[PDB]
């Protein structure tokens, strides 16, 4: 494998807003994508898994969507705890590369 | 069961839409598959449905006389068309078949949800 890039490295916006981040592949990945959450000095936090799948506990204004090469994040409406960094993995083989990610920011 | 739906787009409140939700990985039954919209920062809701055996229509209070549906069993696929469309039918529409139209105790089904093509209303 994976050489990942992703566009905005960084974002403003406001409560309620409608954000996006896209994360390219240089060749087929199929759509098994991952979203991920990250709050400065805690835990990462996960929102979707497979780029389809909403999981149990996380709300459903995070939605994903994209197959092939191009994939996107979409956020209904921004909340208070969205304000965080994004990330986007594949597991096919075991090397393990990393990417640089996003950041929002109040405006 | 996997359940892809398209047909969406941008149009005026009035003018007519017809989507579709095609069922794939679905054995052949008399799956009754309703719908559901959702608006940003609140739960869930349920609009409608139409069990087996053809006929058997139902809807809810304010989505009455205004909805025309047809079902093919034959191409694993649905065609619904709307009439007097409004500025609250802004909507992502899923269809769910609940997947268990048993003969015996044939409600309490489990839904299950697809993917859905989003319908933008403005005037």
């Amino acid at each position: 494998d994976i050489q990942m890039t992703q566009s905005p490295s960084s974002l403003s916006a406001s409560v309620g807003d409608r954000v996006t981040i896209t994360c390219r592949a240089s060749q087929s990945i199929h759509s098994f994508l991952s979203w991920y959450q990250q709050k400065p000095g805690k835990a990462p936090k996960l929102l979707i898994n497979s780029a389809s799948t909403l999981q149990s506990g996380v709300p459903p204004w995070f939605s994903g969507s994209g197959s092939g090469t191009d994939f996107t994040l979409t956020i209904s409406s921004l909340q208070p705890e969205d304000f965080a960094t994004y990330y986007c993995q594949q597991s096919y083989i075991a090397p393990w590369t990393f990417g640089q990610g996003t950041k929002v920011e109040i405006k | 069961v996997q359940l892809v739906e398209s047909g969406g787009g941008l149009v005026q409140p009035g003018r007519s839409l017809r989507l579709s939700c095609a069922a794939s990985g679905f054995n052949f039954d008399d799956y009754a598959m309703h719908w559901a919209r959702q608006v940003p920062g609140k739960g869930l809701e349920w609009v409608s449905g139409i069990s087996g055996n053809s006929g058997s229509v139902e809807y809810a209070d304010s989505v009455k006389g205004r909805f025309a549906m047809s079902r093919d069993n034959a191409k694993n696929s649905l065609y619904l068309e709307m009439n007097s469309l409004r500025t609250e039918d802004t909507a992502l529409y899923y269809c769910a078949k609940e997947t268990t139209p048993w003969g015996i105790y044939r409600s309490g089904g489990l839904d299950v949800w697809g993917q859905g093509t989003t319908v933008t209303v403005s005037s």
